[PDB]
Formats: C-alpha cells, sequence, structure tokens
DNA sequence: GACTAGATCAGAAGCAGTAGAGCATGCATAGTTT
DNA sequence: AAACTATGCATGCTCTACTGCTTCTGATCTAGTCGACT
C-alpha cells in the first residue's frame, strides 16, 4: 500500500433531500454535511497528507472543467484544512440551507453519467500517486432515472468503466419517506452488493454512525525501522527487518512564529570566540573532561570513535530457556523481527525453521544487537511469537520474533533493606474478596491519553473559532463512586483487621 | 530517590508506600565540554541562539516577540504559551490509584512501555502499611492477578496507566510497576503467515538440523542432582563496555 | 474484509475506548 | 487624513457584517500598525464575537478588549474618541483603576449627564436580583415617592390607600369567594392602578369598598368599632369618578 | 532533422526515530553558620 | 537547636545532529507527424 487515499463526497441537491419527516429531526442534507465535516476533522488529525473533494449534483449552477450542466464541484482534490471546514459550516443550519439554495439552487434535473465523468476527471487531474480511489453517494432516491432508460444505461456503463479503472463506489443511503430499495437501480452501480444489503431499508445506513465517530489518533503506515543481518556465524547470514509495534505518541512539535504577522521565523545557532569575536565551526573546538584534578583533551572525531565496537546487525550467541527471562527486568520497549527476502534469498525458510523449533523447545535466541554504526552493542533476546487470530480470522498477533532488551550490571540499582512482615490468612482472604469485587477485563486499547486528546480538541477549537473547546472524558480516573458502592462494608472490616484504632493513614 | 505516595483503592482505603527505580538505562554522569583548541579553556567559547525572519536583510527578533504555533492541516494555527497553559489538561499530581484488577494473562510483556521499572514497598518505619501491602501482594499472587493503576510523578508530569504485579521472595516482598500503552501508541501492522506458506515450508532434514543447532548451542546447564538450571552466560552481570 | 475503517483504508477500525467496566 | 500615529492594533473579529480584512485595510491606510497577536506594545484588541481567543485574553488580565463599534465611530468622526465601558468587553487592571475614578462600577458616569438611551444601556447591564421582599419593596417605593415630591404620578395615585373589598360572604375566609361581576373586576382594576388589596381583613386596612349589598354595612360598622383606626365606607361612584378624572376624589361626597 | 510527446533512473526532500546536550522547574537530602 | 546553602535526582520542553525509508522531481531517452533533400 503506497500512495495517498482520495475521496469524493457526492451529495444530492434534490428537493426530496431538503424535507424533514419530523419537526425534531435532521434533514438528509444536514446529516451529509455533518458527516463530511467529521471526516474532514478526522483526516486532519490522522492523515493530513490525504486528498478530499466535495461535489454537488442536481443544482442550477455548474462549475467544472468540462462545463456540464447542473454539477457544481464545490471543492477539488486537495489536502484538508480549516478553510474548507469553515466553508462547509455555512450550510449546516436552516439559514445555511437558504444560503446553499441561493448560491447554487435545487430542484433541477441531472444525469449520473455526467456526475461519474466529472468524478473521473477530478481523479485524473491529481498528479500524486493514489493508492485508493473512492466515491461516496449521499442520496435518498433509489430510482434517480425511472422515466428514461437510456440515461440509466449510460450511468451503468459509466459506473462499470469507473470500476474497471479502479474507483470504488459506496452508497450512503439516507432516510426516505417510503423506503430505500437497493435492488431497483443501485445494485449495479455500487461496487459491492452485500447479500444483507438487498432488503428495503427504512432507516439511514449504518455507515453514517461510523463516519460520525471522530477518530483523533494519528495513523502511521507500515514501515521498517531497520533492515539488518542476522549472523548465526561468520558465514551464515540472513536478512531481517525490525518494526516497532508499540511507539510512544507525542504532540506535534511547536513552530516559532512572529508576533506581528504570524510569519514563521528561522532559528540559527552559532559559536564565537570571546576574546576575538570570530566564528568557529564545529571542528576547531576540542572536548575536555576533568578527571583526577587534571584536564583530558580529546578531539570530536576521537570522541565519536569511542563508540565503535562492531558492524550494525544482530549476532547470534546461543539459546536460553524462557524461564530464565524475567518480567521485572524490563529496560526498553520491545521490537518485532520479521524475515526480509529482498536482500537475501532463503532467509524465510531458515527463519521459519528457527521459529518452529524455538516454539517447540521453549527457548529464546540470545543475540548481540547493534542498530546503527558507532553505537555500543546491547544484549537482546528474540522470543518466538506465534500467529494468533481472533474469532473473525483477523490477525491479532503476527508471527515472528520479539526482541527484548536485557539490562547490564549498571542498569540495576541497589534497594534499601526492609524487614518482611507477613499478613495473617484472614487479612489475605479479606483482600482477596476486595480484589474479586473489583475485577475487570483489560484490553490494550481501553485507554486514551488525556493530554493528546485535550490538545487536539483545543487546536480544533482554535482553528474553527468554536465558542468553547470540547471537553474530553478521562477514562483513566478511578471510579470512586462505583468502587465504593461495590465494595460495601469490606473496606471497614479490612481497616479494622489491619490497622490499630488510632492510625490516621492520611496524617 | 525515595518517592512517597499512597496506594488508594477507592476513597476510603489507602496504604502509605515508597517507590524507587529498579531498572533503567544508565548514562554517563559527566558530559563532554567544548573548549577552545589554542588556549584550552571553556571561558573563550560562547554559544547563543538568535531568531531572524526569512527576508533578504535577515533582521533579528527578540524572544519577547516570538509566539508558539501548531500545524492544523495545510495552515498554521497560532497558540500562545499562556493560552496553552490556560487550556492545558490539569490533574492532581502525585497520584497512585488502583483503576482495577485484571488477570495476569491479559497483560503481556510485549506491550510494556516507558523507560523505567518501579519497585513499591511499604512506607519506612510503618507496620500497618507493611501488613496491608503484604496482604495485597499475597492476595494478588494467590488469585494470579495484577492491578491496573494510574501513576503521576507530580503536577507537571503527564498521567500514565501502568500495571503493578506482585514480587515475592524468600526474604522480601514488594510490587513491581511498569507502564502500559495507550490506544494511540499501539500500531496495527499486518504480516504474512509463515506456517501456511507453500514456498517457505521447511523440510524434515532442515528441522532436524535446526534442532541439532539449538541443542548444541545451549547456554543453560541442567543439573539433575538439584534439578536446577545454571546460566553459563549471565548477561545481567556484564559491565557495560561503553564505560569501560 | 469486515471491520475495515471507512475513513482510513488499509487500517483496521478501532473500537471506542471503554475504560473500566466492572463485571 | 492620518488621525492615528504609530499605534498598534490587533483584530480577531469573527462573525460580523464588517469582516476583518476591511478593518485591517482601513487601519493600514489610516497609518496604524496591525498585528495578528497581542503584545506588550499593543494598546487594544478588537473583537466583535465571543470566541475562544477573546475568552483567553479576558482570563489573562493584561490587555483591553474593545468592540468593533469603537473603531467605526472613530472612522465616522475622523477623531480619537475617548474609550468608554459601552465600547469594551474587558479591562486590564490599569484601565479598571482609571475607569473606577470617574466611572461607577456599572456603565454610568457621575461627571456627564445621561439621556434615555444611555440610561437604557446602563439598565441593560444590570441583572435581576431577588434580595428584596414584597412588603419592604413597597415601603421603599412609598418612601421614594414621598421624598422627591414624587406623589403626583397617575398610576401610583393609590400607593398609600389600601382597599378591602366585600367580595367574601364570610370575612377572613378564603373558601367563601363570591362570583361578583362588577366587584371583582373593580378590585382588579384598583390593584392594577397601584392600590393594595388584602384578602384578609387585618389592622393595616385603611379603606373598605362594599357593593350593592347593603346587608353587610352593619357588620363592618360593628367591626370598625373594635379597630384602633376606623375605615371609611365608600360607594362605586367614587372609584369610577377618580379614574375618569385621573385625580383622587374627596371621600366626604362618597361616604 | 526537428519537434513534440510518451516512458525510465537516480538524487534530493520529507519524514520518522534515536541520541546528546541544555534549560527550567520542582523536589528532596545533607553540610555549614549563627 | 534553627536557618541558609551546596549537592543531587526526576521530569517535561527544546535545539541540534545523525541514520534510514519512502516519495517526488530533474534528467536521460523511443513513437508519431511534418518537413527538407535527393
Amino acid at each position: 500500500y503506497s500512495g495517498r487515499d482520495s475521496l469524493i463526497f457526492l451529495v444530492d441537491a434534490s428537493k426530496a433531500m431538503f424535507e424533514s419527516q419530523s419537526e425534531d429531526e435532521l434533514t438528509p442534507f444536514d446529516m451529509s454535511i455533518q458527516c463530511i465535516q467529521s471526516v474532514y476533522i478526522s483526516k486532519i488529525i490522522s492523515s493530513d497528507r490525504d486528498l478530499l473533494a466535495v461535489v454537488f449534483y442536481g443544482t442550477e449552477k455548474d462549475k467544472n472543467s468540462v462545463n456540464f450542466k447542473n454539477i457544481y464541484v464545490l471543492q477539488e482534490l486537495d489536502n484538508p484544512g480549516a478553510k474548507r471546514i469553515l466553508e462547509l459550516d455555512q450550510f449546516k443550519g436552516q439559514q445555511g440551507q437558504k444560503r446553499f439554495q441561493d448560491m447554487m439552487g435545487h430542484g433541477s434535473d441531472y444525469s449520473l453519467s455526467e456526475v461519474l465523468w466529472v468524478c473521473a476527471n477530478l481523479f485524473s487531474d491529481v498528479q500524486f500517486k493514489m493508492s485508493h480511489k473512492r466515491i461516496m453517494l449521499f442520496t435518498n432516491e433509489d430510482n434517480p432515472h425511472g422515466n428514461d432508460s437510456a440515461k440509466a444505461s449510460r450511468a451503468r456503463t459509466k459506473a462499470g468503466d469507473l470500476r474497471d479503472t479502479g474507483i470504488f463506489l459506496d452508497l450512503m443511503h439516507l432516510k426516505k419517506p417510503g423506503g430505500f430499495d437497493i435492488s431497483l437501480f443501485y445494485r449495479d452501480i455500487i461496487s459491492i452488493a452485500e447479500d444483507e444489503d438487498l432488503r428495503v431499508h427504512f432507516e439511514e445506513s449504518s455507515k453514517l454512525e461510523d463516519l460520525l465517530r471522530k477518530v483523533r489518533a494519528k495513523e502511521t503506515r507500515k514501515r521498517a525501522l531497520s533492515r539488518l543481518k542476522l549472523k548465526l556465524n561468520k558465514d551464515i547470514v540472513i536478512s531481517v527487518g525490525i518494526y516497532n509495534l508499540v511507539q510512544k505518541a507525542l504532540k506535534p512539535p511547536p513552530i516559532k512564529l512572529y508576533r506581528e504577522t504570524n510569519e514563521p521565523v528561522k532559528t540559527k545557532t552559532r559559536t564565537f570566540n570571546t576574546s576575538t569575536g570570530g566564528l568557529l565551526l564545529p571542528s576547531d573546538t576540542k572536548r575536555s573532561q576533568i578527571y583526577g584534578s587534571r584536564q583530558i583533551i580529546l578531539e570530536k572525531e576521537e570522541t565519536e570513535e569511542l563508540k565503535r565496537f562492531d558492524d550494525p546487525g544482530l549476532m547470534l550467541m546461543g539459546f536460553k530457556p524462557l524461564v530464565l527471562l524475567k518480567k521485572h527486568h524490563y529496560l526498553r520497549p520491545s521490537l518485532f523481527v520479521y524475515p526480509e527476502e529482498s536482500l537475501v534469498i532463503g532467509s524465510s525458510t531458515l527463519f521459519s525453521a528457527l521459529l518452529i523449533k524455538c516454539l517447540e523447545k521453549e527457548v529464546a535466541a540470545l543475540c548481540r544487537y547493534t542498530p546503527r554504526r558507532n553505537i555500543p552493542p546491547y544484549f537482546v533476546a528474540l522470543v518466538p511469537q506465534e500467529e494468533e487470530l481472533d474469532d473473525q480470522k483477523i490477525q491479532v498477533t503476527p508471527p515472528g520474533f520479539q526482541l527484548v532488551f536485557l539490562p547490564f550490571a549498571d542498569d540495576k540499582r541497589k534497594m534499601p533493606f526492609t524487614e518482611k512482615i507477613m499478613a495473617t490468612p484472614e487479612q489475605v482472604g479479606k483482600m482477596k474478596a476486595i480484589v474479586e469485587k473489583l475485577r475487570f477485563t483489560y484490553r490494550s486499547d481501553s485507554f486514551e491519553n488525556p493530554v493528546l486528546q485535550q490538545h487536539f480538541r483545543n487546536l480544533e477549537a482554535l482553528a474553527l473559532d468554536l465558542m468553547e473547546p470540547e471537553q474530553a472524558v478521562d477514562l483513566t480516573l478511578p471510579k470512586v463512586e462505583a468502587m465504593n458502592k461495590r465494595l460495601g462494608s469490606l473496606v471497614d472490616e479490612f481497616k479494622e483487621l489491619v490497622y490499630p484504632p488510632d492510625y490516621n493513614p492520611e496524617g | 530517590i525515595h518517592w512517597p505516595c499512597r496506594l488508594t483503592i477507592g476513597s476510603n482505603l489507602s496504604i502509605r508506600i515508597a517507590a524507587y527505580k529498579s531498572i533503567l538505562q544508565e548514562r554517563v554522569k559527566k558530559t563532554w565540554t567544548v573548549v577552545d583548541a589554542k588556549t584550552l579553556k571553556k571561558e573563550d567559547i560562547q554559544k547563543e541562539t538568535v531568531y531572524c525572519l526569512n527576508d533578504d536583510d535577515e533582521t533579528e527578533v527578540l524572544k519577547e516577540d516570538i509566539i508558539q504555533g501548531f500545524r492544523y492541516g495545510s495552515d498554521i494555527v497560532p497558540f500562545s504559551k499562556v493560552d496553552e497553559e490556560q487550556m492545558k489538561y490539569k490533574s492532581e499530581g502525585k497520584c497512585f490509584s488502583v483503576l482495577g484488577f485484571c488477570k495476569s494473562s491479559q497483560v503481556q510483556r510485549r506491550f510494556f512501555m516507558g523507560n523505567q521499572v518501579l519497585k513499591v514497598f511499604a512506607a519506612r518505619d510503618d507496620e500497618a502499611a507493611a501488613v496491608a501491602l503484604s496482604s495485597l501482594i499475597h492476595a494478588l499472587d494467590d488469585l494470579d492477578m495484577v492491578a491496573i493503576v494510574r501513576y503521576a510523578y507530580d503536577k507537571r508530569a503527564n498521567p500514565q496507566v501502568g500495571v503493578a504485579f506482585p514480587h515475592i521472595k524468600h526474604n522480601y516482598e514488594c510490587l513491581v510497576y511498569v507502564q502500559l500503552p495507550f490506544m494511540e501508541d499501539l500500531r496495527q501492522y499486518m504480516f504474512s503467515s509463515l506456517k501456511n506458506s507453500k514456498k517457505y515450508a521447511p523440510t524434515e532434514a532442515q528441522l532436524n538440523a535446526v534442532d541439532a543447532l539449538i541443542d548444541s548451542m545451549s547456554l543453560a546447564k541442567k543439573d539433575e542432582k538439584t534439578d536446577t538450571l545454571e546460566d553459563l552466560f549471565p548477561t545481567t552481570k556484564i559491565p557495560n563496555p561503553r564505560f569501560q | 474484509c469486515p471491520g475495515e475503517s471507512l475513513i482510513n483504508p488499509g487500517f483496521k477500525s478501532k473500537k471506542p475506548a471503554g475504560g473500566v467496566d466492572f463485571d | 487624513s492620518n488621525i492615528f500615529e504609530d499605534v498598534e492594533f490587533c483584530v480577531m473579529s469573527g462573525t460580523d457584517s464588517q469582516p476583518k480584512p476591511d478593518l485591517e485595510n482601513r487601519i493600514a491606510e489610516f497609518g496604524g500598525y496591525i498585528v495578528q497577536n497581542p503584545g506588550p506594545d499593543t494598546y487594544c484588541v478588537i473583537a466583535g464575537s465571543e470566541n475562544i481567543r477573546v475568552k483567553n485574553i479576558i482570563l489573562s488580565n493584561k490587555h483591553d478588549v474593545v468592540k468593533p463599534a469603537w473603531l467605526l465611530e472613530c472612522f465616522k468622526t475622523k477623531s480619537f474618541v475617548p474609550w468608554q465601558p459601552r465600547f469594551m468587553i474587558h479591562m486590564c487592571p490599569s484601565t479598571k483603576e482609571h475607569f473606577a475614578r470617574e466611572y461607577d462600577c456599572y456603565g454610568d458616569s457621575y461627571f456627564i449627564d445621561t439621556d434615555l438611551n444611555q440610561l437604557k444601556e446602563v439598565f441593560s447591564g444590570i441583572k435581576n436580583s431577588n434580595e428584596q421582599t414584597p412588603e419592604e419593596m413597597a415601603s421603599l417605593i412609598a418612601d421614594l415617592e414621598y421624598r422627591y415630591s414624587w406623589d403626583c404620578s397617575p398610576l401610583s395615585m393609590f400607593r398609600r390607600h389600601t382597599v378591602y373589598l366585600d367580595s367574601y360572604a364570610v370575612i377572613n375566609d378564603l373558601s367563601t369567594k363570591n362570583e361578583g361581576t362588577r366587584l371583582a373586576i373593580k378590585a382588579l382594576e384598583l390593584r392594577f392602578h397601584g392600590a393594595k388589596v388584602v384578602s384578609c381583613l387585618a389592622e393595616g386596612v385603611s379603606h373598605v369598598i362594599i357593593g350593592e349589598d347593603h346587608s353587610r354595612v352593619a357588620d363592618f360598622k360593628a367591626f370598625r368599632r373594635t379597630f384602633k383606626r376606623k375605615f371609611k365606607i365608600l360607594k362605586e361612584s367614587w372609584v369610577t369618578d377618580s379614574i375618569d378624572k385621573c385625580e383622587l376624589q374627596e371621600e366626604n361626597q362618597y361616604l
């Protein structure tokens, strides 16, 4: 998967789309606008390098390269930004609907062939490589052309041509007074006709709920940190790739701006002599360190050369039982090692054999690891990792090796000596009861970083000039009320059984 | 440095605890100092940073006329530092709370994050706290479960969600705390399956050769008299070659 | 390929974080 | 036409009929420095909407926020108009000290007179408060009406004349309400005109009104004997004549 | 020949991640002076 | 015995540099059309 994903939001501008079934309900047009805005915000937060477009059909005015009738391309394929969101915001309400009607109009005819032609033309203009081509149809008219059959045939032919080109088509059908029926006309235009998507739907599509669900977490495409060589010995070498399945998420780096006109500035660092005033490059100056009441002077090149031990890669040392590995010896986040057949042919077979035998014998490969040049070596353990799938066969644990760093003698710290006091069985039983009362299931994606979420919310509020920032609920805060209700009296019994009458833990 | 805090389970149970850092990546105590080649003095070298605009004159601007900004899509949104502090996420610092308890199986080592391991003992010169912590540790070990907890070093430190699991030895017992990942940190990468590959399937002879290699290169000796494993190559007892 | 993220093709959709839900 | 001379202005107005670019261009052609963010040198920030940025500036007491109307007025008169709380959204401590001298805490001054519109603006800022109780508000209103020769109003012409109506068959009984046609609306009109109507006959009563039912005259004449102060019995022509003439009529002709 | 327009390769830019140094802030711990 | 100051540690933010992977752009090249000549 290489390139960018392009999406086009086709929104019908027919009269039937501007009628609300109930007074306290959202019109289909407003729902489509809200979905587009949500997708825009999600793309800005997650993938800012993607391309989006917004096109309307069935209007009175037109704006397109080919100069068709009743097709107004509101926004062409361009990276998302706050300006487009603000522009779309002027159609959200009823006054926005009036503004949209005045600007473009509604109630005119249209031909789906022209719409698809305009979409294809928009796709062709983009110069960047596009991994995905996608179009979404926000409409509530299952029979766009019932009076004319030639128009339907032309639309079918254009949809087929687009499908052959490699353009995905999706139908976000909206509520209809009568009921949407895909079988009428949209069975062929839509790229994939699901078996369940054949009955008459009396409610908006379920995909709108997914679209409205804002995702405020960055998405990174698969990439290899390094492509190194595993050396069983001097003459047996295979090629492996290293990946970081877990990586800390950081706020985007701040940028320095000028106060007067918000124009970015450039920061430069320089070093000058005090007694002469001249400028010194980072080669005239030396390095120093005061040991034993004396000064030791080393050049920069020598200082860098102090760290040269061995060439980059992994060197095999032996195999160790997994029992000897310790959980509390954590030093650094682990990495993932996978075969890489491009550099060396035959690496995959040996890697698979090693993984199978390591799983069978429950052993881990001890290795010496050197990520880059002029970096001191470390001792790592490659633990086999089998392929684990979930109920729906979606892979949850890939096959390969888990690279875990092992601490040196300097990475451990001595602990103060503390006398051991053992609790009586009754206290342990009461604590067991409390623990059982406070039991819950844990998942790796059950928590979110409050700082990053609040930062994203504040940034969006500032960019869109919203009245107040949206407040993010913190799921990491203990539920004091629920815990108190569940525990009941157990806390009092434990405190009576473990603490003297006058202890005052807080004090 | 001894770090005092209170392990809280709800709003009525609290145990005074002291936390230390057990495992961390050691660094050099002293750093190289830049000196002048001729006089060999640090007083003759001065480093300073300046800011200038992207103009032919490259006019300089003082630090009082410099604002912060961020990238929101295709445009830059100003965000002054004072406004950022006004809108920053505020939390009560120095918290050690028990979010819940979960089976040790659910928490896997491959998900461990952070750059340190914390060892939590009872407060010094405190018997009731020691009894409470021992009860908690023994209950967790007997039930084979760990505690998902929220940890914050201080007011300025960002909150973290981590796992505390018991550590019992013949002479001392304590809790071991290691950070856990957030939803953002997780990465979803898809890799092909090697078991069901018709092109990389090992043969019987290849598997036998790999088995022989694994058996011959064993780094542990199994003494049958004591039925014990002895490590022929202890990595944890090797000084770092960098400092040497 | 059920569960694929509509917003981001090629990435598996992630369920909303539920925090702690006692049994 | 350069009224301004080396003055820094920051503009952040959002939804307005005079968007930012026109104001920025006008300021630029008026010899006025324009900046996108505030700083120690700027002496005012203009914003016609209550967006997040103005809220942040308000929470930081280091700058002054002014409505766009101030600059429009400045353009209109081609002269520097002194500031006012009317053209303001927030004040830094220095401006609070300055305006606290000749401008009261609300939007009113004690050095310059005021008109109807200005007083309406002052009253708009004031918010409703409920620290008072009916009787004490009535007493304070009466004292105010007496203080400044303020008893000449037509709608307050019955402020000091409390009237009790004989619309109940049994006195001091709320369950004996009658269905009087003229009496009920006459009492309602009396109350609407400023008179005080009490359903319970207490010592505070001052005047008594009895309809065309003369059977109750003896009861009232007996009750008033025990009362420390004796009320007066009047007929319906008195109230009608008083309303028609807009001035109180002598009870001697209607006793 | 010459032009124009298609398709192929290699270097530079962007980006991600790591390491080193400095700063600031906060806090704790221990030595010296009165 | 109490207050001030030297020393150290833990953490967040920022400049600066360096290495590696991926994508975009400038540069190096064959087919179609018109024209020149003989």
